[PDB]
RNA sequence: AGGGGAUCGAAGAUGAUCAGAUACCGUCGUAGUCUUAACCAUAAACUAUGCCGACUAGGGAUCGGGUGGUGUUUUUUUAAUGACCCACUCGGCACCUUACGAGAAAUCAAAGUCUUUGGGUUCUGGGGGGAGUAUGGUCGCAAGGCUGAAACUUAAAGGAAUUG
């Protein structure tokens, strides 16, 4: 087991919060890579890309490697992170660490009809890493994921079944394309539909419910 | 968010801003939630019983936080003769 | 300055604002009622006088026109309604 | 010169509510602003509005509840066939579930669904969601 | 709603007006305009001290409400009443930060300064703005002592005062600690004044 | 020149922190002290660590020094931070204001002890 | 803004202005100017028979070095002389 | 790309300023540009002021000053280091040294 | 070569080209 | 074309300079520079940033105008036209901070209100060359201006920023 150093890590390792949706709901800054490990077992990571980058020394050059990883399951918790390091598998490794500290909720949805376990997004959404806009459209069922294979993987682990996409910008810059689509799904829950017009009490923030077992021992 | 037969399908329902009624996202870590304490007769607040407010990253940043509380406080009742409705 | 009353704004701020900028544009000009140094006959004169108005007979100078409210002369009376 | 008068309005609405304000001062006031403002307020996307009488074309004050993403206008106001409302509604609306394309029929201002039941049509006007 | 007795307790009023917490800044900064009564000529804009008191009331009640007293952070770097935050902090759980903030304290779980409070309070929102930035990174709500000229960004409910030196700062923390000890705590007898001197919260010398 | 490196300072800084009461202003004793509570691979290195930590001492016996704190210092810190006045608001009978802040009293529905100017 | 007329009566100013700027498109230009029927050795057709004038080795460009083994050909339908490359290996021996 | 928002030095809403001649190069340069440092000197300077006030009549007298306003073009002003090169944000500050 | 001087260079070319064409009357 | 011609000063003449030095530097100096009448219609003619209308943010300096100052200062009502201070408000030449936003970035209160894509309207651009060339027309006394191709050639050219 891990050795929680943060106030959230307690409530996690203790067993007092069993779902991330609580950590999300109250906007809780998960600082510990092991936190999301527990909450989400079997969270699948795929390495998207590995490429070297070059600085200069006091004369010649510098070589190291950038790693692009996406972590999601199938159910709408996704993360994306980019780490660059000396070794390769060390960049991949620490890449998945940052990839998990990024994981994010997803508001899924139907197309025209609410029968049977939403297959698509809620609304249309878009997000832009500089110059690159990726835009998501609510396809119907059986349509599949219409998008470039680089994003289709992200939307798979995003738990998207059927979707439509439109992209404007430099698409061959990959690290900006995934970050663009990552802003996209990572929006839908910020898009306020009439479903969510419903008034809510402000649930009580377990940070102070478990305040006993929380604070430093 | 309902579903086919009326069976709730959704992973979580977020929290409206008390000031703007705008959703607070997961990465909204700019946002703040405030706990104001209920009292018995002659003060001495009750633990476990709070009056609660939510001020998102926007309002806090844009500079309406202190003012958007005094705005909010008087209505459920907190204070009197503080925040004007007219300038 | 987030939520306020546009319908019922204070006249403290609205009366230092611009004539067109009040919730309904008001005239900032008024109307006097004036006499001579020696005469009872009452002239009705506008607050901002482009013309130099006379009190009728004996051809007097009530006010000399300005880039604004007329500059009245020495002494005489006024009533703002 | 001021050429839409309605688009000048829905902008000021859309602007402030996206900056967090709850209230907006519109001017001048078209009766077409009012009918639009109606369908807005009755579908919830805005609050209640109070006409103001100048001796001029008049102002409005609209209370903003949040929850409104975008109110907008299509200028020019196109002629729209009935089968061509479906191809508009699929374009600018966020999803087939909710959202409103608001036209102007010979029956008068309404939304795209309210148009569909009556089986009328007319020129396009704007949108609300 | 608050019981009557919590009203400004007029004996406290002249303690304020003795500490000059009614003397505001020379510039307004419109987010502080509702906190002004009027402007004396020759440069001062007088703060409403009843709105001031009602803030300490609201300030306290939220400080109180925080379940564990130990993580409620009271920050001052200002030698003009940096001292008061040690006095406030012993009279409550309140881990103080007095002196340089060592940035990256709320972020950066490595550094020797790390914290995760549920509430943070600041003497001067300008010179302490370092932590105020870090607040909105970690979601932490914020209270502050805000002059009329002082930044409004990211501070949640906050208390107006002079903060041009000495008394007002200490006088408020002294009042804050007193009021948070009254609320819940062990003080009770809310009408009863504190034995503790307000000048205990005054930074000194030489 | 005579500048002492960080390994020395970062040691002497941490010695006075945990060892202050058992440390003196005498170098030659603190030398012998350094061989007990600490482990230093070479003789010459030890003398510099002692030589600065006594120089660090003679300033901390001359006043509070910035980089470090410890038990005995933080104690008289809490001790020496006490002193209240006899009375200070006293004040001299009423209170002096100029007219306006006084209207705030006649505003809030209070009386107090009013002296204007 | 948008710099272009949206008015409901503006069809002709639109229909025209595009027809005007289409000329900037290279592919469109060639179609109207009849570039192939005029300026091209082939008539705008996909192939041409011609007759070899002289066997021609040609030096290559940077950063390459080799002799490329082309020919000069006079198109029958045309008369326009054109130089064509002979591919693969030693096929120059196949044409005289 | 634009280095300065004064571009070389301040015009901001005029069409022209009748250019001035340099006091070193003679190089022409707009008056809105053209570094100008007014230079007043003692009529005497050095240690001259002592034995000059000695050698003079009049009681104690008083000392006149030469009044000159020199205009400089960039190329000269930089070479003669009336002005030097600054950093990206150092150039920004307009406060006189 | 300098933009400006390419301009002067062809401005001389167009003069000589007009002159040679002139001999065709 | 006349009038003018102080100065500066293309062409040029020289003295120096350099391997050379048709130059930079020095002395002189034609046209020019100045004007009147008539042409010419190009400039990095730049804010390299269309015009009209609305909307979204703080901050002090300032130019002009108006309103309120039982504010101030100089005379002989220490009252009167002035100037100064202070508060308000239009209309200006700029500036500062913040990014609410935007952008490839540099940066930008617009270069925002743009894939949640439409207030009105004018102009231009569509890889680099070839080339503002050729041709026709037109205007000019001319130098030239305006209009303005194609064949062919080529994988880069380019922007901003980063590290060297
Ligand atoms: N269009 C001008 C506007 O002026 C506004 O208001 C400015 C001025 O009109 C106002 O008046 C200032 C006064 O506050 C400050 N304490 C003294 C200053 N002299 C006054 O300014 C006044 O006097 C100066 C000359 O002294 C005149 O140039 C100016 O026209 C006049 N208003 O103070 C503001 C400056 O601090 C706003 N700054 C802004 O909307 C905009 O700049
Ligand atoms: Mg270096
Ligand atoms: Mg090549
Ligand atoms: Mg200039
Ligand atoms: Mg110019
Ligand atoms: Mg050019
Ligand atoms: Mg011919
Ligand atoms: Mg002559
Ligand atoms: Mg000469
Ligand atoms: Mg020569
Ligand atoms: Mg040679
Ligand atoms: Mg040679
Ligand atoms: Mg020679
Ligand atoms: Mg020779
Ligand atoms: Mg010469
Ligand atoms: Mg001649
Ligand atoms: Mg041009
Ligand atoms: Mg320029
Ligand atoms: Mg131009
Ligand atoms: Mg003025
Ligand atoms: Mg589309
Ligand atoms: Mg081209
Ligand atoms: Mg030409
Ligand atoms: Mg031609
Ligand atoms: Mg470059
Ligand atoms: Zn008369
Ligand atoms: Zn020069």
């Amino acid at each position: 087991g891990w050795v929680p150093v943060t106030k959230l890590g307690r409530l996690v390792k203790a067993g007092k919060i069993t779902t991330i949706e609580e950590i999300f709901l109250h906007s809780l800054p998960v600082k510990e890579f092991q936190i999301i490990d527990t909450l989400l077992p079997g969270l699948q990571d795929e390495v998207m890309n590995i490429k070297p980058v070059q600085k200069q020394t006091r004369a010649g050059q510098r070589t190291r490697f950038k790693a692009v990883v996406v972590v999601g399951d199938s159910n709408g918790h996704v993360g994306l992170g980019i780490k660059t390091a000396k070794e390769v598998a060390g960049a991949i490794r620490a890449g998945i660490i940052i990839a998990k500290l990024s994981v994010i909720p997803i508001r899924r949805g139907y197309w025209g009809t609410n029968l049977g376990q939403p297959h698509s997004l809620a609304t249309k959404t878009t997000g832009k890493c500089g110059s690159v806009t990726v835009r998501l459209i609510p396809a119907p069922r059986g349509s599949g994921i219409v998008a470039s294979p680089a994003v289709k993987k992200l939307l798979q682990l995003a738990g998207v079944e059927d979707v439509y996409t439109q992209s404007n910008g430099k698409t061959r810059t990959l690290e900006n394309t995934l970050k663009a689509a990552f802003v996209a799904i990572g929006n839908t829950y910020g898009f306020l539909t009439p479903n969510l017009w419903a008034e809510q009490p402000l649930p009580v923030s377990p940070l102070d419910i478990y305040s006993d077992e929380a604070s430093a021992q | 968010m309902e579903n086919d037969k009326g069976q709730l399908v959704e992973l979580y329902v977020p929290r409206k801003c008390s000031a703007t009624n705008r959703i607070i996202k997961a990465d909204d870590h700019a946002s703040v939630q405030i706990n104001v304490a209920k009292v018995d007769e002659e003060g001495r607040a009750i633990p476990g019983e709070y009056v609660t407010y939510a001020l998102s990253g926007y309002v806090r940043s844009r500079g309406e936080s202190d003012d958007s509380l005094n705005r909010l406080a008087q209505n459920d009742g907190l204070l009197k003769n503080v925040w004007s409705y007219s300038r | 300055v987030l939520v306020q009353d546009l319908l019922h704004p204070t006249a403290a701020s609205e009366a230092r604002k611009h004539k067109l900028k009040t919730l309904v544009q008001g005239p900032r000009s008024y109307f006097l009622d004036v006499k001579c140094p020696g005469c009872l006959n009452i002239t009705t004169v506008f607050s901002h006088a482009q013309t130099a108005v006379t009190c009728e007979s004996c051809s007097t100078i009530l006010c000399t026109p300005t880039g604004g409210k007329a500059k009245l002369s020495e002494g005489t009376s006024f009533r703002r309604k | 010169t001021r050429s839409s008068v309605l688009a000048d309005a829905l902008n000021a609405i859309n602007n402030a509510e996206k900056t967090g304000k709850r209230q907006v001062l519109i001017r001048p006031s078209s009766k077409v602003i009012i009918k639009f403002l109606q369908v807005m307020q009755k579908h919830g996307y805005i609050g209640e509005f109070e006409y103001i009488d100048d001796h001029r074309s008049g102002k409005i004050v609209v209370q903003l509840n949040g929850r409104l993403n975008k109110c907008g206008v299509i200028s020019p106001r196109f002629n729209v066939k009935i089968g061509d409302i479906e191809k508009w509604t699929a374009n600018l609306l966020p999803a087939r579930q909710f959202g409103y394309v608001i036209l102007t029929t010979s029956a008068g201002i309404m939304d795209h669904e309210e148009a569909r039941r009556k089986h009328v049509s007319g020129k396009i006007l704007g949108f609300v969601y | 709603s608050l019981p009557a007795t919590f009203d400004l307790t007029p004996e406290d009023a002249q303690l304020l007006l003795a500490a000059n917490t009614h003397l505001g800044a020379r510039n307004v900064q419109v987010h502080q305009e509702p906190y002004v009564f009027n402007a004396r000529p020759d440069g001062v804009h007088v703060i409403n001290v009843g709105k001031t008191w009602e803030k300490l009331v609201l300030a306290a009640r939220i400080i109180a409400a925080i379940p564990n007293p130990e993580d409620v952070v009271a920050i001052s770097s200002r030698t003009f009443g940096q001292r008061a935050v040690l006095k406030f902090a012993a009279h409550t759980g309140a881990t103080p930060i007095a002196g340089r903030f060592t940035p990256g304290s709320f972020t950066n779980y490595i550094t020797r300064s790390f914290k995760e409070p549920r509430l943070v309070i600041v003497t001067d929102p300008r010179s302490d703005a370092q932590a105020i930035k870090e607040a909105s990174y970690v979601n932490i709500p914020v209270i502050a002592l805000t002059d009329l000229d002082s930044p409004s960004e990211f501070v949640d409910v906050a208390i107006p005062c002079n903060n041009r030196g000495k008394h007002s700062i200490g006088l408020i923390w002294y009042l804050l600690a007193r009021e948070v000890l009254r609320l819940r705590g062990a003080l009770v007898d809310r009408t009863q004044p504190w034995s503790i001197m307000p000048d205990l919260y005054f930074y000194r010398d030489p | 020149g005579r500048v002492r490196t960080k390994t020395v300072k970062r040691a002497s800084k941490a010695l006075i922190e945990r060892y202050y009461p058992k440390l003196t202003l005498d170098f030659q004793t603190n030398k012998r002290l350094c061989d007990e509570i600490a482990t230093i691979q070479s003789k010459r290195l030890r003398n510099k660590i002692a030589g600065y930590t006594t120089h660090l001492m003679k300033r901390i016996q001359k006043g509070p020094v910035r980089g470090i704190s410890f038990k005995l210092q933080e104690e008289e810190r809490e001790r020496k931070d006490q002193y209240v006045p006899e009375v200070s608001a006293r004040s001299n009978g009423v209170l002096n204001v100029d007219n306006q802040t006084s209207d705030l009293v006649k505003s809030l529905g209070l009386k107090l002890p009013l002296s204007v100017i | 803004g948008k710099g272009k007329p949206r008015g409901l009566n503006s069809a002709r100013k639109l229909r025209v202005h595009r027809r005007n700027n289409r000329w900037a498109e290279n592919n469109y230009k060639k179609r109207l100017l009849g570039t192939a029927f005029k300026s091209s050795p082939f008539g705008g057709s996909s192939h041409a028979k011609g007759i070899v004038l002289e066997k021609l080795g040609i030096e290559s460009k940077q950063p390459n070095s080799a002799i490329r083994k082309c020919v000069r050909v006079q198109l029958i339908k045309n008369g326009k002389k054109v130089t064509a490359f002979v591919p693969n290996d030693g096929c120059l021996n196949f044409v005289d | 790309p634009k280095k300065r928002a004064s571009n070389g030095r301040n015009k901001k809403g005029r069409g022209h300023v009748k250019p001035v001649r340099c006091v070193n190069c003679s190089k022409s340069i707009p008056k809105d540009k053209a570094i100008k440092r007014m230079a007043i000197r003692n009529i005497v300077e050095a240690a001259a002021v002592r034995d000059l006030s000695e050698a003079s009549v009049y009681p104690e007298y008083a000392l006149p000053k030469t009044y000159n306003k020199l205009h400089y073009c960039v190329s000269c002003a930089i070479h003669a280091r009336i002005v030097r090169v600054r950093s990206r944000e150092d150039r920004k500050n307009r406060a006189p040294p | 070569m300098r933009a400006k001087w390419r301009k002067k260079r062809t401005r001389r070319l167009k003069r000589k080209r007009r002159k040679v064409r002139a001999r065709s009357k």
